[PDB]
């Protein structure tokens, strides 16, 4: 039953790796299922050696060092559901040996130096699910071979040199669910790219080097998470995500930022969390008149000098709040806010705080002034917060620091009280 | 540290393994290790810098491709689509002989 160096384990299960092997092993287990042969020195694999092995679900190549594969070598076992060839050294798509597989549900590709992607690639594949193909040398999305893949609803093109994805790419992937072209060379993309995913929840543009806004998104009607950040777009335009109505959640921070439309981020209403950082033009809060839930929120390193007097009639879903590093000059009040728990204001030109900004807050817990002009606090109320923890009143003109319903504070931060300075 | 040779680039018994030999991940809570592919639940997750590796905000999953796609759902339950369910939403009906959602 057991083979020498493996490790015969469970019912099925196989586990021959770390350490460590050439080859493969001397026991043919022929009723074993899910096999894991990763982690160990295997230059290149023969034909049969798999052909021994019937009735296999899953198997592990990973971590070995492989320069190529026999057509032949996977014999065309038609059970295996899953293979992970990630990390190894195969310079190209191993199209030949992947066919035959009609049961394989998911690929690791990954981690390999691959550059060639053959246009016969992935093909009878159909039942394939989850792909990887990441720290690859690919320079190109590798449409004709990602055509054949119908099932498809999990697909990661990242850690690549792809620079470009051209209109209809995407096309033929109708159950794409998730899709990963984080950390490329991405500069334009094409306007009808994600034409084709009808059921795209997920699209990560993150990393890249864009310069014009994502307009190519206007295509997918079932987008919940998305997110492209460190590019170099300067601008998030009216309707931007008008056709996008299921977005949960938007990364857009590390952008250059300089005019946002005003109609881009109204009657959202399903957004929950939205970071903005790094925008160090943007002069206006944005109208989120439409979006009245939002559990998180984060306006960054911007010259916004004020906050909407209505901000908070609307916000009631609200948990974390982050302003911090803005041009801020003044406050208003935070009551209705209610479900507010982390408030970030530091680095801004907040002078006062009021008896009741803060009046009724029962959930505060970390509140940030640090780094402000603020001297006075007027009629000191902190009393109606039971919940807060964690001040930071640090670096502001404050000569005195009133104390009431501090109760259970752990920590509190009086430092470069008053400075002067001046 | 001096002469510690096992699997990592850089390791101190000082909090455990760090900044593994690529294309490696690192594991967290005593303190800290460095494999392939991280276990359940976790998901294998890649950068240039940081190889680390996370949990999925998926309910019960076994295996993740992603925050919140789940690829192997737990001996209980159905797949549909990223997320796992104790009963196949309608929406979509049931398969049966292994546990996924078909539509």
């Amino acid at each position: 039953p057991c083979p020498a160096p493996c490790a015969c384990d469970l019912d099925g299960g196989a586990d021959c790796s770390g350490k460590g092997l050439v080859t493969v092993p001397d026991g043919l287990s022929v009723f074993t299922h899910s096999l894991d042969l990763s982690m160990n020195n295997i230059t290149k694999l023969p034909e049969g050696a798999f052909k021994g092995f019937p009735y296999l679900e899953e198997l592990r190549l990973a971590g070995n060092d492989l320069s190529i594969i026999h057509p032949m070598a996977l014999s065309g076992l038609k059970e295996l559901k899953v293979l992970t060839l990630q990390n190894n050294q195969l310079k190209t798509v191993p199209s030949e040996s992947l066919k035959g597989l009609v049961s394989l549900q998911s690929l690791r590709l990954d981690a390999n130096h691959i550059v060639t992607v053959p246009e016969d690639s992935f093909e009878g594949l159909v039942q394939l699910r989850h792909l990887w193909l990441d720290d690859n040398s690919l320079t190109e999305v590798p449409i004709r071979p990602l055509s054949n893949l119908p099932s498809l609803q999990a697909l990661t093109l990242a850690l690549n040199k792809i620079s470009h994805i051209p209109d209809y790419a995407f096309s033929n992937l109708s159950s794409l669910v998730v899709l990963h072209l984080h950390n490329n060379k991405i500069r334009t993309l094409g306007p009808h790219s994600f034409h084709g995913l009808d059921n795209l929840e997920a699209l990560d543009l993150n990393y890249n080097n864009l310069i014009d806004f994502p307009d190519s998104i206007r295509s997918l009607p079932n987008l919940k998470e998305l997110g492209f950040h460190s590019n170099s777009i300067t601008i998030i335009p009216d309707g931007a995500f008008v056709k996008n109505p299921l977005l949960r959640t938007i990364h857009l921070y590390d952008n250059p930022l300089s005019f946002v439309g005003n109609s881009a981020f109204q009657n959202l209403s399903d957004l929950h969390f939205l970071i903005i950082r790094g925008a160090s033009n943007v002069q206006w809060f944005p109208n989120l008149t439409g979006t009245n839930n939002l559990e998180s929120l984060t306006l960054t390193g911007t010259k916004i000098r004020s906050i909407p007097i209505k901000f908070c009639q609307e916000q009631k879903m609200l948990r974390t709040l982050d302003l911090s590093y803005n041009e801020i000059s003044a406050l208003v009040g935070f009551e209705g806010c209610s479900s507010l728990e982390e408030v970030y204001l530091q680095n801004n030109q907040i002078q006062e705080v009021q008896n009741e900004t803060f009046q009724g807050l029962a959930a505060l817990r970390m509140l940030d002034l640090s780094r402000n002009r603020i001297h006075t606090i007027h009629k000191e109320a902190f009393v109606t917060l039971k919940a807060l923890t964690n001040l930071d009143l640090s670096f502001n003109d404050l000569t005195a620091f009133p104390t009431a319903g501090l109760h259970g504070l752990n920590q509190l931060k009086l430092t470069g009280n008053p400075n002067f300075k001046e | 540290s001096q002469a510690c040779a096992k699997g990592c680039e850089l390791c101190s018994e000082v909090n455990g393994c760090l900044k593994c030999s690529p294309k490696l991940f690192i594991l967290l809570e005593q303190v800290g290790v460095c494999l392939p592919s991280c276990p359940p639940g976790y998901f294998d997750a890649r950068n240039p810098d940081m190889n680390k590796c996370i949990k999925c905000k998926i309910e019960h999953c076994e295996a993740c491709f992603s925050h919140n796609f789940c690829t192997k759902c737990k001996e209980g339950l159905y797949l549909h689509k990223g997320r796992c369910y104790p009963a196949c939403p309608e929406g979509s009906s049931a398969a049966n002989g292994t546990m996924e959602c078909s539509s």
